[PDB]
This record gives structure tokens, sequence and C-alpha cells, in this order.
């Protein structure tokens, strides 16, 4: 390509058919290249055979995410502001049931807008702003309206840094191809200087402006816009102005104190969102580390070190090419970023970190399943992109004889095991349930697997739960309750509208879901593991790195020779994970409502959204639609003519879109060709078709329009199924 | 084996190649030339070196041992050579035979390309009912 | 009366298919273009691109138009 | 008149629908807007579905049991424009979608390399072959069947 | 490496398992598989579905036989 | 600046300024007549 | 047949056209006049598996081959092991 250059046009390329592999989009017309162009639009086997740029693009086309997450948030802060309900909800929590969005009464619309709290028509929320927002050491609607434009500021600017890259004549190699410092910085002072900084604006301002909110008032009968400077006088109620101490150290006297923190654990009676008196200390006690920690270092050295006998000789030298990969140092990350998201999903529901959550049921489970699909949707990826490594990234083979060349050495092996693992599971991990049916429908309970028939006896208790809620008696200092109230030992009194967390008991019907997870988590990974491992060569095809990591299927021979590849192992690996997460969700809420969520009154006689129906009745896998799907969902199929209605009214579409995927999943290809011409014929008679040769779907595009649909179908189905059984009773 | 140790194509371990069905039936093996000590890619997932001897690696099945070409001719050399070992001898002299480099002319050998009638209007389906007296066994 | 209209609706449907499926085997194993031609079983082949189209036009119409009326209704 | 019942001039079942259902729209003794200037069930949403009283127009409109109105359209008693009036309309509008389909198309296949001019658009919508549709008096109803797209080109 | 399945031949000495499945689903495809003639075939569907009518009466018999001694009538 | 026998181009999805809008002006007829199901004429 | 999938064309020239396919195709057998004069459709095919890598490149202008062989050894599917 010209047009023409090198050097010697500014005149930009708008006009002249094509670009992207060289007997390119050819003069001669076609359609396939219009899904080409969008797909693989980002890729790197083309653009140039030379690293250089690519990192100079990804550090820019990156940017436009932050900026975006930044245009987003703004319409959420704005939204969570003038489309109010926040002002109204906060003087009045336990009571309200929040909104931010509202229609405009065009056509049918309005049904969707149904009285939500501080006196107005709207559609609800299961996205816990209104609750980060508890923070506001200040309060005010127009104020969020500054935090809002403060958002659009970071954006335009944190979006003109993206002009101020690639398009501007760019940095180069050394800049990233000296890695030497990167984490040094990152973790030290941002990971640090945020958490740190967050400390300073987490007791300064917030703690006090909810220390005396957890009582009454109406805001501006509290927390001015400046009030919190030098005036270290209201900081007087929430500890000393250090009195006689000077910059910690010890020649200090406490005859009666010990700074803010004074460590909690449990839950505010009046706002059980976990205590804040702590929340500063923990973030402070973070940062320090990061503050000390981001001070390594300059790199091989540490990895060029510990080897052994069978261990990893190539451990030593574990990648020069880890300054020369991406597709590698992205895949690693996704496993972590991803696997480090759904660890949120627990510490959240068994330890709320915001005021008013749990009581708020629906506004932190939405969460625990949204955060849950990322700690999964980012993991199969975290494999895909390793397959993208394993196939291609490096120039030649300069990488040699090491940890990997090792793992591969065995490979019909690491995956030889893992397999049997799964059929051991599955048999012990699902037909287990099927016993029950076949023998409870035969009907002889003597011999089921009930929490009571097969020998276990009115106790689960003695394991580690019961040595967690009881541990404030070790090296442990203490502080009433535990760490997470859901643990075996002691305490009850949690909240005065509805409930929050309490013990959460186990045994079987907790024993075996917990095991289906195993088998589910395991056969997921089998297919990804073997998939990324056998990326490039095999004894079904060895001539098998020769195009890319996709390729439809090699060809009718060898018997099958179809699925193979690794786009496709990252195609049938999604297919499982949709279950992996989709059944983990199914788990939590049936627990968390069967027990936990429920409610106090006199003598606090607890009354769960369901008197533990779980008991003897999830163990039957029909009980999973006797007690679940057919029981709850009665709220989705009753939901017409209401306010939420948009869920029942989705629940048919998307419970349709899924049942459209199979068409894309289950079908041939020269088929819709053979068909597309009958069409093309009738077209030509009137004189109406040929130009831009209309073509069927690109074997693997077809699979691309399976899967993606099967998910946005099979998923939102419950996104509806859910929001419709926590809004309204529960 | 060892008391007779005759090697050439360096490797160390691997759960890849050759297993039970290469004794009890057929064998298949590739041989080659090379300049100075160079590290290669490998069928079966692994990777090692060269120098010489016969440079004679043995391989499970013959689709496997020509892939030394589909990359092992993007790494210099005229000469690479795979035969067929049995559990006893010959017939099937695999890369032996006559000339070499599938795209030259000495003889014609087999192939043909036609059937009875050529690609032309076989809208004509299957003809006679299969019956032992009219030239359809080819 | 209601598990007997259907074992006669399944089947029946289940047939039809196989009916349509041994009449696309005639065209390959048997059948004989030189022995059937200008002849009304041909012409049926010959004028075929139309046949699937003025069939597909029925469906796509009978498609979105039933599906307008049923989501709209929902 | 026909299979269902009579229109609006009387339709008991239909009446009950007007009333319960909507007016329970009510259902919120108050819900505070004594004077307040937002929450608009209050004004219309009802009244816009409601002041739709014993009038909706008058439309005839058959209304079965439960009094949801059914559409006959067999060109009789009253009901004619529940298909034809909005039927020819569907025809006319489409067909002037594709009359121009068969137009910002039959204007290209010529000159010099014309092999995807169509992924960009030469005259947007065609904005030239545009009105050819309203500028269809008769048109394809003759020139389609005689000449141009002539059996020749068939 | 032996010889088996008594009608086809390509199928007959295929060393895998296909050997099996594909055996039990080519059975009924008389027209053109080793053992066939337009004379064979026809009759080889004729005394086939004389093997029919035949299986329809062992059905009906027992239909009228789990009825006559119990199963209210 | 645009006379007779076709004109200047336009992008991939100006359909997104054709679905959104034009069609958009039609809600604009579906509130002017906030309702249908038959229609009076002019 | 026993491997019978027709990739034939008319040029049977094989330069920047087609080579790919494990062993099976030792051609260049010049028939007395067909331009770049190398012809036909195969050599001795009782050796390797069932690709259609066979065309994918260099014309067959008609069909292109695939599996059709039925009578199917094992050395004819990777897996006789
Ligand atoms: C006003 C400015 C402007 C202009 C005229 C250009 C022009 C160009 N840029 Mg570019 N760029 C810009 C701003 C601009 N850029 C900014 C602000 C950034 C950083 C944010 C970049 C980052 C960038 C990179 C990495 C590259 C270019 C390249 C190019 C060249 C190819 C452009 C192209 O066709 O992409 C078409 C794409 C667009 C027009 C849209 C850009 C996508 C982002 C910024 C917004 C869209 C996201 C949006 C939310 C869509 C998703 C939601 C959807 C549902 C609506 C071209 C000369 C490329 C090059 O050098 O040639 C290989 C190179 O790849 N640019
Ligand atoms: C940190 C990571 C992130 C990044 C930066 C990338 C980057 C990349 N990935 Mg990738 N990937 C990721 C996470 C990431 N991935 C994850 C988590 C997965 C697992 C699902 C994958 C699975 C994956 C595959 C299989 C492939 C890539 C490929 C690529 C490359 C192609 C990108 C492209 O052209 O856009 C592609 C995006 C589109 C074409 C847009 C279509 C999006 C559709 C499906 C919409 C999604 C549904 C949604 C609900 C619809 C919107 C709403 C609608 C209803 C209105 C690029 C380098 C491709 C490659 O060939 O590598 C070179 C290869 O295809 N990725
Ligand atoms: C009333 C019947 C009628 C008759 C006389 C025939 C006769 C024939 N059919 Mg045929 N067919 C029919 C109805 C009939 N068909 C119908 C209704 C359909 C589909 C609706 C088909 C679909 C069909 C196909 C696809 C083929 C034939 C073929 C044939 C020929 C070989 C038979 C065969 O392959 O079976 C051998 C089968 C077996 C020995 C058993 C395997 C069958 C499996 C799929 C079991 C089916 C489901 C089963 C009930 C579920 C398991 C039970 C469960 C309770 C455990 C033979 C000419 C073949 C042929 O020669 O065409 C070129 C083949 O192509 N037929
Ligand atoms: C419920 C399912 C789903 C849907 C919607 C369809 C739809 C269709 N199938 Mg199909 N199919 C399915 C599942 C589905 N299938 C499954 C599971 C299988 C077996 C595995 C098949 C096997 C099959 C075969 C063999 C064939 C079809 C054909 C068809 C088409 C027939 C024409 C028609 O019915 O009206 C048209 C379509 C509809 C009524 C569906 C809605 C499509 C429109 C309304 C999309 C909506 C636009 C929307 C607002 C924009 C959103 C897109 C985006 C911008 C966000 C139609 C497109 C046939 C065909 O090709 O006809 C020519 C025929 O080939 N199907
Ligand atoms: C300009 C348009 C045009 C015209 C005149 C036609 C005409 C026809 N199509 Mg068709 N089609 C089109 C575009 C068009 N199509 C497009 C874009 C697609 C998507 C691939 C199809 C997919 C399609 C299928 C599957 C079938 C037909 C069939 C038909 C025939 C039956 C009519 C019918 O019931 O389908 C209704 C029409 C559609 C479903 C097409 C939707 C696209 C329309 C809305 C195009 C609108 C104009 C477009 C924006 C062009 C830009 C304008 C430009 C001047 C600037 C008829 C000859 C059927 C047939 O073969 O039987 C004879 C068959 O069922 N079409
Ligand atoms: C979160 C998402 C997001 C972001 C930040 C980007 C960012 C980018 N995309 Mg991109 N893209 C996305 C989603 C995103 N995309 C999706 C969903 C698709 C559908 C498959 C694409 C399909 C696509 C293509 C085909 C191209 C890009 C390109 C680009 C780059 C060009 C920037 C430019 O030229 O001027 C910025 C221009 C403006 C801000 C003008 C305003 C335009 C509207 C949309 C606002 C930029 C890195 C271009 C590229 O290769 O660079 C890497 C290329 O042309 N994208
Ligand atoms: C993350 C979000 C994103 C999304 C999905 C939305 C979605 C919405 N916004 Mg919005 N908005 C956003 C970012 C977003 N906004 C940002 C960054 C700003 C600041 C510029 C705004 C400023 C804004 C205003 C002023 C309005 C909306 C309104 C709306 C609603 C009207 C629909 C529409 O935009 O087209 C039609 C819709 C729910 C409208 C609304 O809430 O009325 C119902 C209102 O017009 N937005
Ligand atoms: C990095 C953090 C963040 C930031 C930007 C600030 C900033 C400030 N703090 Mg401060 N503070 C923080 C975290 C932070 N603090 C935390 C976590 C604690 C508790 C451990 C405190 C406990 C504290 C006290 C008791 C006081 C301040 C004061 C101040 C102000 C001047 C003295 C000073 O600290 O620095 C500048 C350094 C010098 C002037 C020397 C200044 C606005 C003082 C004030 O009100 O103004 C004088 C004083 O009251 N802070
Ligand atoms: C295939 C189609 C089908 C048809 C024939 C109709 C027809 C109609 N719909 Mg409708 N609709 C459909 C599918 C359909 N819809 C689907 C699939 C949905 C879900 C996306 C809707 C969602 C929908 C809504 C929300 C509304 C309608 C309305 C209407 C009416 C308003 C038309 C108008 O304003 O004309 C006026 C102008 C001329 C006649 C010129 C009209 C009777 C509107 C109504 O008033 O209820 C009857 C209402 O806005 N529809
Ligand atoms: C149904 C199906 C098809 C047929 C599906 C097709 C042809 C979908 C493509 C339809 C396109 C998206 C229609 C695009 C037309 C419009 C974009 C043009 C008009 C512009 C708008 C204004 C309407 C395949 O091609 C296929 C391929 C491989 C495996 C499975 C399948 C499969 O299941
Ligand atoms: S290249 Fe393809 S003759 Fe030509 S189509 Fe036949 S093998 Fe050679
Ligand atoms: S197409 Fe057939 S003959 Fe050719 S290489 Fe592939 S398998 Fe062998």
């Amino acid at each position: 390509l010209v047009d023409r250059d090198p050097i010697k046009t500014s005149f930009e390329q708008w006009a002249k058919p094509g670009h992207f592999s060289r007997t390119i989009a050819k003069g001669p017309d076609t359609t396939t290249w219009i899904w080409n162009l969008h797909a693989d639009a980002h890729d790197f086997d083309s653009h140039t055979s030379d690293l250089e740029e690519i990192s100079r693009k990804v550090f820019s086309a990156h940017f436009g995410q932050l900026s975006i997450i930044f245009l987003w948030l703004s319409g959420m802060y704005f939204h969570g502001a003038r489309f109010s309900n926040y002002e109204a909800w906060l003087n009045d929590p336990t009571h309200i049931g929040p909104s931010a969005q509202v229609v405009w009464p065009i056509v049918g619309q309005e049904i969707l807008n149904g009285d939500v709290g501080g006196g107005f028509r709207g559609i609800q929320i299961t996205s816990g702003f209104f609750q980060i927002w508890r923070a506001s050491g200040i309060t005010s609607e127009l104020q969020l309206y500054c935090t809002a434009i403060g958002a659009l500021v970071f954006a335009g600017l944190m979006l003109f840094a993206g002009w101020f890259h690639y398009h501007k004549a760019a940095p180069k190699l050394a800049w990233f191809q000296d890695v030497e410092s990167m984490l040094n910085h990152h973790l030290a002072g941002l990971l640090g200087l945020g958490s740190l900084s967050w400390a300073r604006h987490q007791v300064h301002v917030s703690l006090p402006i909810n220390q005396f909110l957890n009582a009454g008032v109406d805001p501006k009968e509290i927390p001015l816009p400046h009030e919190f400077i030098l005036n270290r006088d209201l900081l007087a109620q929430l500890y000393p102005s250090f009195a006689e101490g000077a910059t910690p150290f010890f020649t200090l006297n406490w005859s009666k104190y010990a700074d803010f923190l004074t460590f909690r654990g449990g839950l505010d009676p009046l706002t059980g969102g976990l205590w804040l008196t702590d929340i500063a200390h923990h973030h402070l006690a973070i940062a320090i580390l990061f503050l000390i920690a981001g001070h390594m270092y300059r790199i091989k050295d540490i990895l060029e070190a510990h080897k052994g006998p069978f261990t990893g000789q190539g451990h030593k030298g574990l990648y020069e090419i880890l300054t020369t990969s991406w597709h590698a140092q992205l895949s690693i990350n996704l496993a972590m970023l991803g696997s480090l998201t759904i660890v949120v999903a627990q510490h959240m529901y068994s330890m709320p970190p915001y005021p008013y959550l749990a009581t708020d049921y629906a506004t932190q489970l939405s969460l625990f399943t949204h955060h849950m699909w990322i700690g999964g949707f980012l993991i199969v990826g975290a494999a895909a992109h390793a397959a993208i490594f394993m196939v291609r990234d490096y120039d030649p083979t300069t990488r040699y004889n090491d940890l990997l060349d090792r793992v591969l050495r065995h490979r019909d092996a690491i995956i030889s095991h893992l397999n049997w693992v799964c059929i051991f599971l599955g048999f012990h991990s699902f037909g287990l349930y099927i016993h029950n049916d076949t023998m409870s429908a035969l009907g002889r309970p003597q011999d089921m697997f009930s929490d009571t028939a097969i020998q276990l006896q009115p106790v689960f208790a003695q394991w580690i739960q019961n040595t967690h809620a009881l541990a404030p008696g070790t090296t442990a200092p203490g502080a009433t309750a535990s760490t997470s109230l859901t643990w075996g030992g002691g305490d009850l009194v949690a909240v005065g509208n509805k409930v929050a967390l309490l013990p959460i008991p186990l045994g079987t019907a907790d024993f075996l879901v917990h095991h289906i997870h195993a088998f589910t988590i395991h056969v997921t990974v089998l297919i990804l593991l073997k998939g990324v491992l056998f990326a490039r060569s095999s004894r079904l095809i060895p001539d098998k790195a020769n195009l890319g990591f996709r390729f439809p299927c090699d060809g009718p021979g060898r018997g099958g020779t179809c699925q193979v590849s690794a786009w496709d192992h990252v195609f049938l690996g999604l297919f499982w994970m949709y279950n992996s997460i989709s059944v983990v969700i199914f788990h939590f809420s049936w627990k968390m409502q069967s027990d936990v969520w429920g409610t106090i009154n006199d003598q606090g006689v607890v009354t769960h959204i369901t008197a533990g129906n779980f008991a003897q009745s999830s163990i039957t896998i029909n009980g999973w639609l006797r007690d679940f799907l057919w029981a709850q969902a009665s709220q989705v199929i009753q939901s017409y003519g209401s306010s939420l209605s948009a869920y029942g009214l989705f629940f048919l579409g998307a419970h349709f879109v899924w049942a459209f995927s199979l068409m894309f999943l289950f079908s041939g290809r020269g088929y819709w060709q053979e068909l597309i011409e009958s069409i093309v014929w009738a077209h030509n008679k009137l004189k109406v078709a040929p130009a831009t040769q209309p073509r069927a779907l690109s074997i693997v595009q077809g699979r691309a329009v399976g899967v993606t649909h099967y998910l946005l179908g099979g998923i939102a189905t419950t996104w509806a199924f859910f929001l419709a059984r926590i809004i309204a009773v529960g | 084996e060892l008391d007779p140790n005759t090697p050439s194509p360096i490797f160390a371990g691997s759960t890849g190649g050759l297993l039970r069905k290469a004794q009890v039936e057929e064998f298949y093996v590739i041989t080659w030339e090379s300049p100075k000590e160079q590290i290669f890619e490998m069928p079966t997932g692994g990777a090692a070196i060269m120098r010489e001897g016969p440079n004679l690696l043995k391989l499970a099945r013959k689709e496997q041992c020509l892939a030394l070409g589909t990359r092992l001719r993007s790494k210099y050399k005229i000469k690479y050579q795979f035969y067929r070992v049995f559990p006893s001898g010959e017939v099937q002299y695999l890369h032996p035979k006559d000339g070499v480099y599938p795209e030259k002319v000495n003889p014609g050998r087999q192939g043909v390309g036609l059937n009875m009638r050529s690609i032309g209007k076989n809208v004509s389906p299957i003809e006679v009912k299969f019956t032992g007296k009219q030239p359809y066994d080819l | 009366q209601a598990a007997l209209y259907t074992h006669h609706q399944y089947i029946a449907g289940f047939i039809m298919t196989g009916a349509f499926a041994h009449g696309p085997i005639f065209f390959i194993r048997d059948y004989n273009p030189e022995q059937n031609a200008d002849n009304v079983l041909a012409r049926m082949l010959e004028h075929k691109e139309a046949i699937i189209s003025h069939l597909s036009w029925a469906s796509l119409f009978l498609g979105f138009h039933t599906l307008g009326l049923y989501v709209h209704n929902d | 008149d026909i299979a269902g019942l009579t229109p609006c001039k009387e339709s008991k079942q239909f009446a009950k629908r007007e009333k319960q259902a909507l007016k329970k729209l009510q259902a919120s003794l108050k819900l505070y807007a004594d004077d307040s200037a937002p929450a608009l069930a209050i004004k219309a949403t009802m009244e816009k579905t409601k002041k739709r009283f014993d009038n909706y127009g008058k439309y005839g409109l058959l209304c079965g049991s439960d009094g949801l109105p059914h559409l006959i359209v067999s060109g009789d008693q009253r009901h004619w424009g529940e298909f034809i009036t909005p039927g020819i309309l569907f025809l006319y509008i489409a067909g002037w979608i594709g009359w121009v389909g068969r137009s910002y198309l039959i204007a290209i296949r010529d000159e010099k390399k014309p092999t995807q001019k169509e992924i960009i658009i030469d005259v947007p919508l065609a904005s030239s072959l545009l009105f050819r549709g309203f500028s269809w008096p008769v048109a394809a109803y003759r020139e389609l069947l005689n000449g141009e797209l002539v059996d020749n080109n068939f | 490496a032996l010889r088996i399945p008594r009608f086809s031949q390509g199928i007959a000495q295929d060393p895998t398992t296909r050997r099996i499945w594909f055996g039990i689903a080519t059975a009924h495809d008389f027209e053109s598989h080793d053992d066939i003639t337009e004379g064979r075939l026809y009759q080889n569907i004729f005394a086939s579905h004389f093997g029919q009518l035949a299986i329809i009466f062992l059905w009906t018999s027992g239909n009228l036989f789990h009825v006559a001694w119990q199963g209210n009538f | 600046m645009r006379d007779f026998k076709t004109y200047l181009s336009v992008a991939p999805v100006l359909s997104t300024l054709w679905f959104g809008s034009l069609a958009g002006l039609l809600i604009e007829i579906n509130r002017f007549f906030p309702d249908a199901l038959t229609f009076p004429f002019f | 047949m026993s491997h019978s999938v027709k990739i034939y064309d008319t040029c049977i020239g094989c330069t920047q056209c087609v080579r790919a396919c494990p062993t099976d195709v030792l051609e260049m057998i010049p028939w007395g006049g067909c331009k770049a004069k190398q012809i036909a459709s195969a050599p001795r095919t009782e050796d390797c598996v069932g690709c259609k890598r066979c065309e994918s490149a260099c014309p067959t202008d008609f069909l292109s081959v695939r599996v059709y062989l039925w009578h199917e050894t094992t050395r004819s599917m990777g897996l006789a092991y």
C-alpha cells in the first residue's frame, strides 16, 4: 500500500477497496469480509510483522476504556442525583426501595415506573450506588452533580492521552521493553496512594458524617461543604487531636484510649454494613504494604534461581519473552483479575462493606452474580489468550527447553489425569442426586442420602467454620462476634427491618452441591487445559500450526477432524462455564433465602422467605424445580401489568433468543448456501441481487453466533428470573 | 535400549510418540542431514537438537514424520528421508522408490483420474444394480 | 383421548419427513436424467430455484407476522 | 355486530375493563402530590388511556367476551379500514422501499470499477432515486410487466 | 486384524469400534451392500417384512393377554 | 452543489442515524395520535 | 475409491497452486498436452488419511474431495491405536 508515501502524503486513505491480507478483499465483491473487519479487527499477525506499534496501540486503545468507564459512572452519578430518590432514601432507609431511572410516558411505557420510595414513580435498582454513596461526608443532589462532571473531566483529558499517544508519534521498545520498574510504582503509590489517599477521606469526613447519621437528622442538619478542615474540633467526637503524642512511636500514655480503628468485626445495630471505625485502619494497614512493597527492585535474578531435580530448569529463564508477549501477559492476569473477582462474590455476602446491605437483599446478589460471571467470563478468556500464545506471538523458537517444553513433554498426561478425575466426580458428583429420585420415587427414605437417612445425625458443626466464629481467643485480640457473622458460634440480633446474616449451617444439601461444583469446575478446565496445551501440534494433526488458533476444522478425514483447534476448546469451554456460574448462582439464592434471608418480629421468631425448604428437598434435583424453578418464577410469570413487568416481558424474549442459538449451533453451512441461492435466484429474476456476493456464515462465525447467543439468551433469562423474586417479598 | 546404543536425534523424555501399536503392527521412521548443532521443534510436543549420525528418528505414523518439512523445510536442507519398518522387513519402500520431491517427471505409476466417464453430466445417477458381469470394479 | 391423538400426531409428523426423505434418495441412487427428461418429473428439478423461494417467502412472511402478533400481544 | 358483540355504543364487559383495571391506577389513596409538580399517574397515563371514556372515537369495534375488541374486516356493517385502509398503506410504503431497492441498485454495475460502492452509499438513501416511489403513479404496475424488467430480462 | 461382519467388507476389517456401530445401522440398507442383486434385494425386503406382520401380532397378542385374568374387565 | 445523476457517499452505519431518527420521528406520530388500531383519514 | 474424491481440474499445473497433503499425492505425471503439462488427479492413494486440504488450494472446478472413501483402514484414520 500506498496510497503512496512513505513520506509524502498527509492525504489520508479514504477510498480504494480493501486492506487485510494481500490477495486482499480483492476488487471482486463479497460479504464475508464484513464480519471480517469487525471480528479479528484487533489481532496481530497483520498491521505489521514487527511488535513496536502494537504495544503503542494497546496502551492507547486501552485508554478509551477508562475514558468510557468515565462517561459511564457520570450517567449514574448524574442519574443517582437529579433523578433523585437518593436524598429521599437516606433520611428514610429501611423504608424506601431505591430508583435512579424513569421512563417518559411514550407509547405503552409507564407501567415500568412504579412507586419506589421518597414519593415517586420509577424503575428500581440492584446496583449498589445509593450505598457506596453512603460515604458522602457532605450529602446533596447537585453535589453528586459535581462528582459527576468531575467524571466527565477525567475523560476528554483521560481520553486525549489516547490522542497523546498512537496518533502522536509514539514512544517505542525500551519504554515498555524495559519493564524493569513497572509494578514498582503501580503497587507502591496508587495501589498504595489510593487506599492510602482513600484513608484520608475515609475518617476525615465520612466516618463522622455517618457516625452521627446512624440516629436521625435530615442532612444539612449535619455535614457542610467545608466544615472538615483545621477545625479538628468535631473530629473531637471520634477521638483526640493526639492530645500529647507526636507521630506515633512509644513514650505515649493511654489511661483511656487507642485512636479510631479500635477494631470491630461484626455489624452496626441500626446499620449492619460492618463498622467503619475499622474501615480506615484496614485500608491504612494496606497501603503501607504497597508503600513498602512497590520498592523492589530495578529482574530475572529471582526466577533465574530456584531449580531442582524434576522441578523447572527453565524456571530459570521463564521467559525473556515475558517482556515480549502480551497475549501471554494478558492471559496471565485474566486468570487472576478474573479469579480475583469472584473471590469478591463471597467476602461480600458473608461480610458486607457498605451501609444497608443484606437487609437490602436484592441490591447485593444481583452483585454476587454479576460479580461471579466476570470471575468466570474472564477466566475462559484467560485460557483463550494463552492458546493465542501457545500458537503464536514470538518470532521463532527462541524460548527453548524449559518449564514448558517440560510440561508439554508430558501432555497426553497432565490431561490423562484430570479426565478420570471428572468421571469419578459426576458419578460421585451428580448420579448422586439421581439416586434420590430413583429411590424416593421408588420411595423408601430409609436409604436416600437425606440430611438424616444416610448416617450424619443432627450436627455438621465440627470442622473449621466452628473454629472461625470462636477464634477471637487465639493470638487473636478479639472484638465481639467474629470476622463474618455467618460463622457457627454465637450472636443473633442482626437488624430491625428484615434480617441479615446468621450462622448458615451445612452437612448434606451443601455437602454435594459443593461437590457438583468440583466436577463442574474440573471438566471445565479439562477442555480448556487440553485445549491450550495441544495448541499447535498433535497425533491427530501435527501439521496443525499452519494457519491460526481458530481454523474451522482440519477436514472430514482422520475420522472426525472437526472440533480440535482451540478457538473451539474456548467455545465448548464457555458452554460449560455458563453452567459453572449458572448453577453456582442457583446455589446461593436457594440457600440464602431457604435460610438467612427471612425475618424478625417479637421473640425474633425467624421466618425465612422460605422456612428451610432446602432440608430434604434440594437433594432430589426435582426439588430444584419443585422448590426452585416452579416455586420461585411464579413471580416472573405473574409479573404482568405491574412496574417491573419488563422482566417477565424480557423472560419471554431471551428465553427465546437462547432458543434461537441452537439454530446457529446445531446446523450445517453449505446448507444456508444451498438455500441462499434459491433466494439469489428469485432475486436475479426481478434484477435485484448479485453485487456484493451474498454468502453464508463463516463456519466458525456460525459458532460465534451460537454461544454468544446461547449465553445472552440462557443468561438474561435468570437476570429476569431473579429481579422479580427479591423485589416484592424477599 | 543400551547394550546396543546407536542414537542420533536428541530428546530426553516424553509421553508423545510410539506405543503398543508399532510392534504388533507397522512402524514408520524418518531420517535426515544437517549442518551445525541446531535446536528443533518436534512432532508430539517437546523439542531438542541434531549434529548427526544417521540422524534417524523413529515415528509412530507417517503423517507425523513428514511434518519435519512442513516446518523442517523452513530451516534449510535438501535431504530428509522416511521409510517403512515392519516387525520383519519390507514391501512398501516408502521414500525409497524412484526420484523424489512430489512435482517432477520420471514415470506415472497409478492415479488415472476419470472413473469410467469424466466429470461431465453425472446427473446420470448410479447405473446398473451391481451385478457380476459389467466393468464396475474400479 | 389425549394420549392417542398424539401417538398419531407423533408418527404422522415422524412419517412425512421419511416420506420426503425417500423421495430425495430416488433422485440419487435411482433416477435417470436421460430417461425422464422434458418429462414432468424433471422440469420439477429444472425449474427448482423458484420452488424453494416461493416456499421460503411463505415462511419468512408467516414468520415475523405471527411473531409481531404475540410479542405485541405480550 | 358479527361473532363477538357490538361496539362501544354498548359492551358491558368492556365497561368493567375501563373501570377496574385502570382506575385502580387509583389504589394509592394519596401518594404525595397534594400540589406537588412531578408524579404523573395523577394526570393522564390514566386520563390519556382514560378520558378515553364512553368515547374512544367510536370506531364500531366488535369486542368479544372480556370485551377486548376483535377485528373482523370483511368490508361490511362498519369494519373496512382495519386492514385495507392500513393495508394498501403497508403496500404503498413498502414497494416504495424496494422500488428504490431495485433502484439504488440498478443504477450501478457500470462506468469504472463498481465492486462494493455499496458499503458506502453514493446518494444517501439514494437521495436522487428517492421520490421515484410517490413519483410512482401506476409505474411498476405497467413498466415492470412491459419493457425494462421485460420478459427478455426475465 | 481378522475378518467379520457378514455383509459389508470395508466395514468388515476396520480395526476401530466403528466396526460395531456402523454394523448395527447398515443392516437394513439392502440396495447396494455386498450381498445384493435386484433379485436378492426385492425378496430381501419381502421375507423381511414378512418378518413383519409377524412382530405386530406378538405385540397385539400380549396386549390382549395382560387382560383376561387381572386388569379389570 | 449537487445537481443531476447521483451524488456524494456516506459511512458504514448512517443506518444508526436512520434507525435512530427518521423511524424515531414516528413515536413522534405515535403520540400526536397517541393511539392507533384503525385510524380516521384526511 | 477406496479413496475416491475428485479434485481433478484441467491445468493440473502445480506452481503457486497446490502441494499440501500428507504423502498421498506424488503426481506430476505429464499427459501428452495440458499447458504446464502435468495432469490427472492422484498417484497410489493407499497410504494416507482424508483431508480436502487436497483442494482448499489449486482448482477442482466442480467438487473438491472430503471424506468419501467408506472402506476405511486405520492407517487411514490416525487411530488404529
Ligand atoms: C478526532 C480524531 C481522530 C482521527 C481523525 C483519528 C484517525 C485515525 N486513527 Mg485514531 N485515535 C483517536 C482520535 C482520532 N483518530 C483517539 C482519541 C485515540 C485514542 C482514544 C485514537 C487511538 C488510535 C489507534 C490505536 C489507532 C488509531 C488509528 C487511526 C487511523 C485509523 C482510524 C480508523 O479508521 O479507526 C476507526 C475507529 C473509530 C473511528 C472509532 C474509535 C474508537 C473509540 C476511540 C471510540 C468508539 C468506542 C465506542 C464507545 C463504540 C463502542 C460502543 C458501540 C455500541 C456504539 C486514522 C488516521 C490507527 C492507525 O494508526 O492505523 C493502523 C491505530 O490503530 N487511532
Ligand atoms: C483483557 C482482555 C481482553 C482483551 C484486551 C482482548 C483482546 C483481544 N481478543 Mg479476547 N477475550 C477475552 C478478553 C480480552 N480480549 C476474554 C475474557 C475472552 C473469553 C470470552 C476472550 C476470547 C477471545 C477469542 C476467542 C478471540 C479473542 C480475540 C482477541 C483479539 C481480537 C479483538 C477483536 O477484534 O474484537 C472482537 C469483538 C467483536 C468482534 C465485537 C463483537 C462482540 C459481540 C459478541 C457482542 C457480545 C454480546 C453483547 C451482550 C452484545 C451487546 C449488546 C447487544 C444485545 C445490543 C484481541 C487482541 C480473537 C483473536 O483472534 O486473537 C487475535 C479471538 O477471536 N478473544
Ligand atoms: C415404514 C418405513 C420405512 C421403510 C420401509 C424404510 C426403509 C429403509 N430406510 Mg427409512 N425412514 C423412514 C421409514 C422407512 N424406511 C422414516 C419414517 C424415516 C425418517 C422419518 C426414515 C429415515 C431413513 C434414513 C436416514 C435412512 C433410511 C434408510 C432406509 C433403508 C435402510 C434402513 C436403515 O438404514 O435402518 C437401519 C437402522 C437400524 C438397524 C437401527 C438404527 C436406527 C436408530 C437411528 C434408532 C432410531 C430411534 C430409536 C427408535 C430410538 C432407540 C429406542 C429407545 C427406546 C432405546 C431402507 C430402504 C437408509 C437408506 O438406505 O437411505 C439411503 C438411511 O439413509 N431411512
Ligand atoms: C425459535 C427460534 C429460532 C428462530 C427465531 C428461528 C428462525 C428461523 N428459522 Mg430456525 N431453527 C431453530 C431455532 C430458530 N429458528 C432451531 C433450534 C433449529 C434446529 C436446530 C432451526 C432449524 C431451521 C431450518 C432448517 C430452517 C430454519 C429456518 C428459519 C427461518 C424460517 C423463516 C421464518 O420462520 O420467519 C422468519 C424469522 C423469524 C420469525 C424469527 C425472527 C427474525 C427477525 C424478526 C429478527 C428480529 C429483528 C430484531 C428486532 C433486530 C435484532 C437484531 C440486532 C440488531 C439486535 C427463521 C429465520 C429456515 C430458513 O432458512 O428460511 C428461509 C430453514 O432453513 N430453521
Ligand atoms: C432492497 C431490497 C430487497 C428486495 C427488493 C428484496 C426482495 C425480495 N427478497 Mg430479499 N433481502 C434483502 C433485500 C431485498 N430483498 C436483504 C438485505 C436481505 C438480507 C439478506 C434479504 C433476505 C431475503 C430472504 C431470506 C428471502 C428474501 C426473499 C425476497 C423475495 C421475497 C420478498 C420477501 O418476502 O422478503 C422480504 C424482504 C426481506 C426479508 C429483506 C429485508 C431487507 C430489506 C428491508 C431491504 C431494505 C432496503 C435496504 C436498506 C437497501 C438500502 C437502500 C439503498 C438504495 C440506499 C423478494 C424478491 C425471499 C425469496 O427468495 O423469495 C422470492 C427469501 O425468503 N430476501
Ligand atoms: C441459520 C444459520 C445460517 C444462516 C444465517 C444467516 C445468513 C445470518 C446472516 C443474516 C444477515 C445478518 C442479514 C443482514 C442483512 C441486513 C443487515 C441488510 C439490511 C440492513 C438493515 C437496514 C435491515 C448460517 O449461515 C450458518 C453458518 C454456519 C453454522 C450455522 C449457521 C446457521 O445456523
Ligand atoms: S493444482 Fe490442483 S491440476 Fe491443478 S487442480 Fe489439480 S492438483 Fe494440480
Ligand atoms: S486430500 Fe486426501 S489424498 Fe489429498 S492429502 Fe488430503 S487426504 Fe491425502
